[PDB]
């Protein structure tokens, strides 16, 4: 699992979704997926609400509603920092995954997370926000029950 | 200031090596600049924590930046035949400035006879 989940991870670009029920560890799967790819040879970013911990090497954006920065917005700014890895807290809405699904396709690796009870759970909840079918099978690299 | 020379001395050796953007990145312990240079990115200097402020404010300046501000990203633009444009966003330690810098035979290059 770890050596399939590495090799996931360390692809140019695409999707990589980890799901279940609250309390379920995924942030700690997440956090764990980011320091082993923590490299001088890539740029991280994330946003997150809120941010769980500091990994040291890696940017972390926090969402801010005194501001108005939210998960898309911030999501829209990483995008213009030239990342080559991004880790958005989740993907609560169809605007934030229509932009997770343009990183994906553009050259970006991107990392999230839904609450879903199974990992068809995950394709099926971005076929429900109104993700066209054909942009998930384009995108999608995985998703982590 | 001393500053102001730095970032100029930076820039001048981001156009040597050919650099393509430049990462200015503030952590909890440590200050990062890093060149992607044609792509691969690479650890050129490592300076003070302290200066991190410094730097930021610097690079904001002069691209006609809100300077206080440091809740919202900011995009602008410099004119140096070095065109950038540079990108501050906000984060844990501060903010993380990027600035993409440009320029203002198909054999020879790659391609194959077929």
């Amino acid at each position: 699992n770890h050596d399939n989940f590495r090799r996931l991870i360390k692809r140019p670009h695409g999707i990589i979704l980890v799901t279940g029920p609250t309390g379920s560890g995924k942030s700690t799967t997440l956090y764990a997926g980011l320091q082993e790819l923590n490299s001088s040879e890539r740029n991280i970013l994330t946003v997150e609400d809120p941010i769980e911990f500091d990994i040291d090497g890696i940017g972390q954006t926090q969402v801010n509603p005194r501001v108005d920065m939210t998960f898309a917005r911030g999501l829209r700014a990483i995008l213009r920092q030239d990342p080559d890895v991004v880790m958005v807290g989740e993907i609560r809405d169809l605007e934030t995954a229509q932009i997770a699904v343009q990183a994906s396709l553009t050259g970006h690796l991107v990392m999230s997370t839904l609450h879903t009870n199974t990992a068809v759970g995950a394709v099926t909840r971005l076929r429900d926000m109104g993700i066209e079918p054909f942009l998930i099978s384009s995108s999608l690299l995985g998703v982590l029950a | 200031a001393p500053i102001i020379k730095l970032i100029n001395a930076m820039l001048g050796e981001a156009i040597k090596e050919g650099a393509s953007d430049i990462h200015i990145e503030t952590f909890e312990k440590t200050l990062s600049i890093r060149f992607r240079v044609d792509g691969v990115l690479r650890e050129v200097l490592a300076p003070s924590r302290k200066l991190s402020s410094l730097l930021v404010s610097r690079v904001k300046v002069m691209a006609k930046l809100d300077i206080a501000e440091k809740r919202v990203p900011q995009d602008g633009r410099i004119s140096l035949a070095v065109d950038v444009r540079v990108s501050t966003m906000p984060s844990s330690h501060g903010e993380r400035v990027v600035m993409r810098l440009l320029d203002k035979d198909l054999h020879s290059l790659g391609m194959t006879a077929h």
